[PDB]
């Protein structure tokens, strides 16, 4: 059957200095970058608790744990030795010349070994996640650019970090290795809930929550135009879909927060969550998010192009008109910006 | 976030297809 690596927890140090390495140095090739981080998750939640964890996600997968060899190094179950033993050559010699110019003087916080390192590579991956948990389709240029701004502390520490490979990986290693979407889930899970607070946590446990909310997307932007009391919502297309618009919100009435990853898990009810069964209300619900500012760039579908313009053009007059309370539609904050241009 | 039912989304009646087919209408 199919195998994939785990690190035990006695190896917590070691791949920490793994995951700093890939941040410390400029590298000619991330491939297995979001694979380091998933073993730091590892040691984090036991490989055996892992295990678990994927046979659970409807997985046969069979983990592999992590040795250790001397030419110290990582043997990591289908991660090429040299590509390992090139990120640690790589970062090595950047830190031997590095500390040399600053005569042995080099802070804590700019080194591979900082225990962040792994936390900081995580949100990158992090982004990748809550990217894939949206109903909503973005380029990954798109995520990047948002990495580079989310990320502009670490990249003072890091100033040779790759943001757009790492990101690369990590978007990979999702889609390829579906599984490790859930095992994401439960650190994200159990990091929320032990985070000490620090900076890098806090990071990464703000991304992390965000996947919910964007996996409900279009469920909340249907419950906003009813906020907005668009007409359009009363068509006789939009009133024959009751059953179906019925049968989506009692989804997410049911399961709470937790159905935002249905998505994400690709579960069977996924569709519901793209209002796939009720496209006249789709178009609707769209065209509303349209005509209040608050789309963006959306590339997805527009099942029934007419009443997405009717919604889009009743939105935009109430919106024209001031006849729209903004503060009461539960919009997030880059919404708010987007429609209002002030937050 | 709360979520209302499906029915308290919509606009249902005679009344609410009447108005959205006008506003349509007005639209040419």
């Amino acid at each position: 059957g199919t195998t994939t690596a785990v690190t035990p927890s006695s190896l917590q140090q070691e791949i920490t200095l793994l995951c700093g390495e890939i941040l410390y140095a400029k590298h000619a090739d991330y491939k297995y970058a979001a694979e380091i981080g998933i073993q730091y998750i590892s040691t984090a939640l036991g490989s055996e608790r892992v295990q678990q964890i994927l046979r659970n996600s409807g997985s046969e997968v069979q983990v592999v744990l992590t040795r250790t060899y001397s030419l110290q190094m990582l043997d990591i179950h289908g991660v090429e030795k040299s590509w390992v033993e090139e990120i640690d050559k790589e970062a090595r010699k950047t830190m031997a010349t590095l500390l040399k110019e600053s005569s042995g003087n080099i802070p804590q916080n700019q080194r591979p070994s900082a225990p962040d390192t792994p936390i900081i590579l995580l949100c990158v991956g992090a982004l990748i996640f809550t990217k894939l948990a949206s109903t909503i389709e973005v380029g990954l240029e798109t995520t990047v650019r948002r990495a580079n701004r989310v990320l502009s502390d670490a990249l003072k520490r890091y100033p040779r970090m790759d943001i757009p490979k790492i990101a690369r990986s990590f978007y990979d290693l999702f889609e390829q290795k579906v599984y490790h979407r859930s095992l994401f889930i439960e650190y994200g899970k159990a990091l929320g809930s032990s985070s000490t607070g620090s900076k890098a946590e806090s990071l990464f446990v703000n991304i992390f929550m965000q996947a919910y909310g964007a996996g409900q997307t279009m469920l909340r932007w249907g419950v906003i135009a009813r906020s907005s009391n668009n007409i359009m919502l009363g068509h006789v297309s939009v009133q024959a879909e009751l059953k179906q618009v019925t049968e989506v919100y009692d989804l997410v009435r049911e399961m709470g927060p937790e159905s935002g990853l249905l998505h994400l898990r690709q579960s069977p009810k996924a569709g519901l969550l793209s209002l796939a069964n009720c496209p006249n209300f789709a178009s609707v619900v769209l065209g509303n998010a349209s005509g209040l500012g608050i789309i963006g760039m959306y590339r997805g579908r527009v099942p029934n192009t007419e009443l997405f313009s009717a919604a889009e053009s009743y939105a935009k007059s109430l919106k024209e008109s001031n006849k729209i309370n903004f503060s009461s539609l539960g919009l997030t904050d880059e919404e708010k910006e987007a429609a209002e241009h002030f937050l | 976030m709360s979520f209302p039912e499906g029915k308290d989304i919509l606009f249902m009646g005679n009344e609410a297809a009447k108005l959205a087919e006008a506003f349509q209408k007005s639209l040419r």
